DNA sequence: TTTTTTCGATCGTATGTTGTAACTATCTC
DNA sequence: GAGATAGTTACAACATACGATCG
């Protein structure tokens, strides 16, 4: 099976169509211009029928077996898609693509759509059966580092000027929603047909509608920006994430970090590190962190955590938000009192 | 009768829209450069004009003069649009209809031209309310459009809608109306309405609006009734008054500047309307946890209040840390000790007195 | 399920009522785990579904008999939580009240046993009032619990206590001498951990119970003289920690005792450790370290959801800050 | 015969008690000719919602016109006050909370009044509507035919979408005081020929929170209980309230420490069988008050006039700590209460408690 | 087949219940005078009559000689509601029946006539185990329900139900009975069945039953099983574990004068006998509290108590008040604190050792 | 090169599969 | 040409999956 990223994939349908592509990602507008792309090429290759599903335990598959199965008196060349679901695929959602892999033609183009698929996921009878002909496309959306790249490359590939200002508030507004991005590039353009934008014309036609992850504000927390982390935790509050996540999150990091500030009084940080399996990238936050927090700190964090654990489990306040925002001061350095620790 | 404000005062006109700027020249244009996109989709809060925005841009769609941002008004297209008798303009309310059999039908006609118009227009508002069926063959119906037929979405909650839909629409997200365009547009509905008014009652409604334009004008409707014909400041301000459901941040800057009168006015007030004692004690440990997060760091403090950031901002930098602690404490102990109190009522009333008056003797 | 020795007695009273037609509809035992209260409600059952009883006992050929021992009997329910659940659900007790509505199939007595009154929440409890109230003819309820004053009043008023009391010490130490192999001392200390209910110390035996005693002990001794008592996380985290606590909490108050002075003390086995608790903590600390382990064991035995490994974590951590001088121990409270 | 509370249904916008700001607005309204599509009545339970509902209905849909003083003699009002008017639209939402009953409705409103000038929807309990029911009422709230009307009253306003809100004029009622209520009664009373005391009617307007259905109910059951008569002793006797001399003569036994006359009081109580628990909420109360007055000279309300001077003097000598501490004291007994051996000897404990910290002559110490 | 005491001896007429004398009052007045209402609840503790006395005025509503505050008890719809067949009385369990589907047909039958009866009655058990749709669909046909139907609530908690049901239903509250009439219950049941007793265990029984009858009742058939179906002082104290001798005294004396091996001794020794430790700790309070009471006054000590006056005042005159009070708040969180204790015996001892701390 | 959640009980919406009743077309006398 | 039988359409009941609220 082929590897392939986003750009790539217009110089490999150059170079031939195989049978069956796998897009997996979470960023759905390059799924979209991936599959957009595939299409166009399909149907210049003389593919007009399109057919889509969508995977689900209430999912007839037998009517994509007698697609499958049947001809076609004029409109042959049939391109097939198929949504996987959030979760990913099952036990009988595997059996059930083997059987649609074993009942496979050269005038049939497949196409799959979904998360990115775990090892559990990628050993199944299905996925080998697809790997001598198949290739993937891998849609994974941007860091902060890299976002703004990608977005001078957006914009000059428009025919647009952004200055250095316009493009660190376009990052900071649609930070994880690409999508948003672009559809905001189009309605700039269109806005000033000059093509200039400068600081004050993209202030004006900007919201704020970033997207976050738990992993980012724990992250946020490590490094200790207050601004960040309150943002951040805004953002999932908006959205409707559960609280429990965040809490489980954090309480492994902190748990982590409490051994680690522990154990390190008598031993070096990188054999610590090496016993603890800290993946490399990491290992320079964590240090800081500890560079940071004193003992006395981080037992009050832990006494606040068990607090808002048990506030949420046993007498099921509304608070637990307020808990959140006071803990994220904590781990920063911040007075934080302890009137509202209990302490 | 005389009708209702929102009602007559409809923008029938580009140039009757307050504000949207950033979406009114986007739109215009677009029309006048050609570039039209399939699919639009229109987001916001309550009473921003969405749906006033959406018939406008059906209306200059279909105008016989032509595809214009600036329509004529005048045309036997236009004036149907207006009264909502035009063939060509299908309006769906998703909220009413939800099933996919009722949806199918609707999509099915996109198989047939127009009958006198160049595009033929589906506004479907509340569009977050159709079900997985539903959503699944609009999707389809959106894969392949026909060229002669545009789709409109107005909605309040985008999220609610699946990526796919979204991918394949153009989304205008629209703001609040600000209080100076607000009272701009009540000034001049007054005017010509020849209604008597005065600055400090516009000023008023306009805050008490909170960014919604459909709000300020069933504030001023009614206004003009308790009024009886007329609008001042004492009768706004009584109305207000009566409407008013924040006592706890006004008990909140009485306790704290040690102002007893004014205490107990505001519990009498708040004893006047139907109120849980239990939930004003919890709002106010969570406006004190507020202000001492917003002490620490000026960033807690985030769009949600937005309301009474300006209260909240100056109780923060004015009073000191130690007394919100204290407050905070009196407070909590208040809540423990609530449920055997002889009464609710009396119980509130003894932690107000403690917290305005008396400090606890803590042990060592 | 096995028949100790000691039921023989209370059986022929309860059974006998039943011979005079003068029984209760509704029986609640209070018994200790391992006091073996299940083979007497078993007995009873089985001697209420028998067509031909004989004597005190069943006869064993008659068809009741033969379907009891299949264990499709139509009229014996059982009421216990599921496999992968730890509470009953109301669900299962409306479905129970509403099949007793109907006749017997055998045209016989009706028995419904409750496993443990204590797991039923708060739903079912009150479900159950009207049907434990007023109960169809030939129909009998038998409840099992371990404390009465945990149930609902209502539910408790409607029922019939029968307390079953332990045997003498003596007696139950040369019990377990004659069922398992052991220094005297070590049986003395698994009565006496077990409240004096034999079969719990032979559940503790059987297991592998003591060896996580001994490492929990091994824990301990070496974490007193340092101080650094989160190390006692690896012999704390496991899923039975309210066993290991409970142990953690009879060691501080043996140790409490032996500093008041006194004879007895519950942990006859390891003299040193006790020695060495009450030599290097004062009184305070060691009753503010109980008092907090048995409330962190009310925690995990009562929240459901709740994170054993945060808990015994912060336990650990304020132990340890509680050990430093100038620190405001907790006092009781209502 | 008839309950008291379905017989006094006010008919008429004079018959309305309190509630002057809604009234005098809704009658400009109806004078003026501007009137909305669309109303919202929110307050608390037993306040008059449902009566000023159905009297504007009543004045909509009047034979001799849109007037703000319905004459309640043609057949429509005779109709709307029996329930049985045909334009009428009353919708129970606690019971149909479905969105297919919110379809079947609306797929019926562009249809004539079959008698009225106009249709009139009146949705009870709207709070209790599904998300999906609150959202397929936007449009047709929102731009409703000519000759439809739609008023909504609940109890919860804040759990309706802020877009239903927005489409509403709103109109909160509040609670009713005292001399409202008292006034009511004796009116009520007065009407029905039944004999009555001030002292009653006071006790009951103050049993009944702001509330008048509460207050009818109370009377319904002090008449029951009176056998025909409502007297002091037997609303006394119903609502379980000990006299307020007997309290306040024990919290000044208390504060002056002599412990036989606490003790006399106690077996005085005794003898009759004073319950415990509301002779501790009473001596809380009391001191609650002295508190309060202390606070500010006005807290102090009218019924307790008849020993106000007595409070005064309290208020003059104990100084706050004193109060406080007292308070504190009782609290605690109180919250002990339950696991006492027994109530008596719960009071009992906690009064001697009290003595014993006394902050001006604690009980001896022996020697 | 054999039913219990509390199932055998339920009241038939109004004359048979004990207490409650306010609410039968007001009940008689009210039928007496026509002024009938259409929703009644009855509030108190468990097992003092409210099942009873709702039972009692339903069968007089739907009599045949008429509405009558004294049920003939003959007629036929007096015997079909005496043995639970009656049409137009419909009971309902709420604590099984909670679903706002079942209130929902319920309610769509209202319309019907009855079928006997002059009037259709509701008798609704447990309704505060009802669901909030529940209570908000009853809400609008209890405020106007029709002529011919009326309802009939009972319940133990009702601070759950919500103010709006509260406000649209006569309420009723039920004292808690004393022991005085408990006992003289128990004594005419017990005459009754001819079975023998004594004055000190029907005193036992009634103080044990705590102002419920039902308690009381089944206490007493307890008593009757286990005690070869005589009612005996002997069998009564073993049964509550009465500690008759005066170990509570030496306890106390021996955990004021501060002597650790002593009261481990003490508990030892009474662990070993097997007595009751909720019965000793409320013999610890009551002493206590009789020696703080002795101290205000010598002549408050009890003429009952004349075999340890000696030690009792000599208690008295030793101890300051302060220490009185903070043993019987220790011993009061001690009691709070038992049930969830892993042993009653390890929570006896901790509460001892607390209270131990507190000598200089 | 990964790290993703508390549980029980109750209410509401939409879709798929199976069974029954009423009306129409076809078959037989 | 009429009555009886077979076939078709519409409505109701039961089962499954997904989303939301309060304790
Ligand atoms: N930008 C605007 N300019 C003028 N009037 C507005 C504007 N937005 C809202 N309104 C007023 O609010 C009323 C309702 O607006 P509506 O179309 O319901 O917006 P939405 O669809 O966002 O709720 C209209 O009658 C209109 O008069
Ligand atoms: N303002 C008022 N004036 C006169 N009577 C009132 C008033 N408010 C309530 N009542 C009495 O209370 C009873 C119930 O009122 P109701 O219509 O239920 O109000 P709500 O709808 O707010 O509960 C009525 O029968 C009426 O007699
Ligand atoms: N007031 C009373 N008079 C006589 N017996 C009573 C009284 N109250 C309760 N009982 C006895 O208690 C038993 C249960 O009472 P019950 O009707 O369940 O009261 P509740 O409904 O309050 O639990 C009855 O069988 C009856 O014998
Ligand atoms: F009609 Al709206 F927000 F109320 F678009
Ligand atoms: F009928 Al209501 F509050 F009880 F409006
Ligand atoms: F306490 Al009951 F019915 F048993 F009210
Ligand atoms: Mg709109
Ligand atoms: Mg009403
Ligand atoms: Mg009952
Ligand atoms: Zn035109
Ligand atoms: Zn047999
Ligand atoms: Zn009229
Ligand atoms: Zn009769």
């Amino acid at each position: 099976m082929i590897r392939l990223y986003p750009e790539q994939l217009r110089a490999q349908l150059n170079e031939g169509l195989r049978a069956a592509y796998l897009l997996l990602g979470n960023d759905p507008l390059l799924l979209q211009e991936s599959q957009d792309a595939v299409r166009q090429v399909a149907a210049a290759q003389g593919f007009e029928e399109h057919h889509t599903f969508s995977i689900d335990p209430n999912t007839d598959w037998n009517a994509i077996f007698s697609l499958c199965q049947a001809m076609s008196l004029f409109a042959s060349r049939q391109t097939l898609l198929l949504l996987l679901p959030e979760n990913g695929p099952n036990a009988a959602i595997n059996e059930q693509l083997l059987t649609l892999t074993g009942l496979l033609h050269d005038d049939l183009l497949l196409i799959v759509r979904g998360n990115k698929l775990s090892k559990a996921q990628e050993n199944a009878a299905w996925f080998t059966a697809l790997a001598n002909r198949s290739v993937q496309v891998t849609c994974q959306t941007p860091e902060q580092a890299q976002l703004p790249r990608w977005v001078a490359a957006r914009a000059k590939q428009l025919n647009l000027e952004l200055d250095d200002a316009a493009n660190q508030v376009l990052c900071y507004c649609y930070e994880g929603n690409l999508l948003a991005l672009a559809q905001a590039l189009e309605r700039l353009s269109l806005l000033w047909p000059d093509g200039k934008l400068t600081l004050p014309r993209v202030e004006q036609a900007v919201n704020d509608a970033a997207h976050f992850t738990p992993f980012h504000w724990v992250d946020a927390l490590l490094m200790g920006k207050s601004k960040r982390a309150l943002h951040i935790l805004q953002q999932l509050r908006l959205e409707g994430s559960e609280p429990v996540i965040l809490l489980r999150t954090l309480q492994r990091e902190l748990l982590l970090l409490v051994n680690l500030k522990r154990q390190s009084a008598h031993t070096p940080l990188r054999a610590l590190f090496d016993k603890h399996r800290v993946w490399q990238n990491r290992r320079g936050m964590m240090g800081e962190a500890l560079n940071r927090l004193s003992q006395t700190q981080l037992r009050q964090a832990v006494q606040l955590l068990t607090r808002t654990e048990l506030t949420l489990k046993q007498d099921y306040g509304q608070s637990v938000w307020a808990e959140l925002e006071g803990l994220s001061l904590l781990l920063c350095h911040k007075p934080l009192a302890d009137v509202f620790i209990d302490g | 009768s005389y009708q209702v404000l929102a009602r007559k005062w409809r923008p029938q006109t580009f140039a009757d829209v307050v504000g949207q700027e950033h979406v009114l020249t986007a739109l215009a244009n677009g029309l006048s450069l050609g570039r039209i996109h399939h699919a639009y989709l229109f987001s916001g809060t309550r009473g921003v004009g969405k749906t006033s925005i959406a018939r406008l841009l059906a209306k200059g769609l279909n105008c016989e003069t032509g595809i214009t941002a600036t329509p004529c008004g005048v045309c036997d297209n236009c004036r149907e649009i207006e009264q909502g008798r035009f063939v060509d303009l299908i309006e769906i309310d998703a909220a009413s209809r939800t099933k996919v059999e009722d949806t199918r039908d609707l999509l099915d006609n996109v198989q047939y031209a127009p009958a006198r118009g160049r595009f033929k227009v589906y506004l479907i508002d509340e569009v977050h309310m159709l079900s997985r069926h539903s959503f699944n063959a609009l999707l389809k119906t959106l894969e392949e459009p026909p060229e002669h037929v545009k789709f409109l979405l107005a909605t309040t909650d985008p999220q609610k809608l699946p990526v796919t839909i979204l991918s394949r629409c153009l989304q205008f997200h629209l703001k609040a109306l600000d209080v100076e365009q607000i009272r701009h547009q009540l000034e001049h509905i007054l005017n010509e309405e020849h209604i008597a008014h005065e600055p400090r009652a516009l000023q008023l409604l306009a805050r008490a609006a909170e960014g919604s334009l459909r709000d300020a004008l069933s504030l001023t409707d009614q206004a003009i009734a308790s009024g009886d014909g007329q609008v001042s400041t004492q009768a706004v301000s009584a109305m207000l008054g009566t409407l008013d459901d924040d006592q706890a941040l006004s008990l909140v800057e009485a306790m704290v500047e040690a102002n007893g009168e004014r205490v107990m006015a505001l519990i009498n007030e708040a004893a006047a309307r139907g109120i849980e004692w239990e939930a004003l004690l919890v709002e106010m440990l969570g406006l004190l946890h507020r202000i001492a997060m917003v002490q620490l760091s000026p960033a807690a403090l985030g769009n949600d209040m937005a309301a009474i950031e300006l209260r909240m901002r100056e109780l923060a930098r004015t009073i000191p840390p130690t007394d919100i602690q204290l407050y905070y404490q009196t407070l909590l102990i208040g809540r423990k000790e609530l449920p055997y109190a002889p009464d609710r009522r009396m119980g509130v009333e003894m932690t107000l007195l403690r917290a305005l008056a008396f400090h606890p003797r803590m042990p060592l | 399920m096995r028949w100790y020795p000691w039921l023989r007695p209370d059986f022929e009273k309860l059974v006998a009522s039943y011979q005079a037609g003068r029984g209760h509809h509704a029986l609640l035992i209070q018994a200790l785990p391992g006091m073996g209260d299940d083979a007497l409600i078993y007995a009873l059952s089985r001697y209420l579904l028998c067509q031909q009883p004989q004597g005190h006992k069943s006869c064993g050929h008659c068809r009741g008999c033969q379907l009891m021992q299949a264990g499709t009997h139509p009229d014996y329910y059982t009421l216990a939580p599921e496999k992968g659940k730890n509470t009953l659900g109301v669900d299962a007790v409306r479905e129970v009240t509403e099949k007793l509505n109907e006749h017997a199939r055998l045209g016989g007595a009706k028995v419904v046993w409750v496993t443990d009154a204590a797991l039923l929440t708060d739903a079912a409890a009150n479900a159950l009032l009207k049907t434990l109230e007023e109960p169809p003819a030939e129909t009998w309820f038998f409840l099992a619990t371990r404390e009465p004053e945990r149930l609902l009043a209502t539910l408790r008023s409607r029922c019939r206590l029968h307390y079953l009391a332990p045997p003498p010490e003596q007696y139950a130490v040369t019990w377990l001498s004659r069922e398992v192999t052991m220094s005297q001392d070590a049986l003395l200390a698994a009565l006496r951990l077990s409240a004096g209910s034999p079969g719990a110390a032979l559940a503790l035996f059987q297991g592998d119970n003591w060896q996580a005693r001994e490492t929990l002990c091994q824990a301990l001794a070496y974490s007193v003289p340092s101080g650094d008592w989160y190390s006692l996380l690896a012999a704390l985290n496991h899923e039975q920690a309210p066993a290991r606590l409970h142990w953690l909490a009879t060691l501080l108050m043996d140790a409490l005792k032996r500093h008041h002075g006194a004879a007895q003390v519950t942990n006859v086995d390891v003299p040193g450790l006790v020695a060495e608790l009450a030599n290097h903590l004062s009184p305070s600390r060691l009753q503010a370290i109980l008092g907090d382990v048995c409330h962190i064991r009310e925690q995990l035995m009562s929240v459901t959801g709740i994170n054993r490994e945060l808990l015994i974590t912060d336990l650990l951590l304020r132990i340890e800050h509680y050990l430093q001088p100038g620190v405001v121990l907790p006092v009781p409270h209502l």
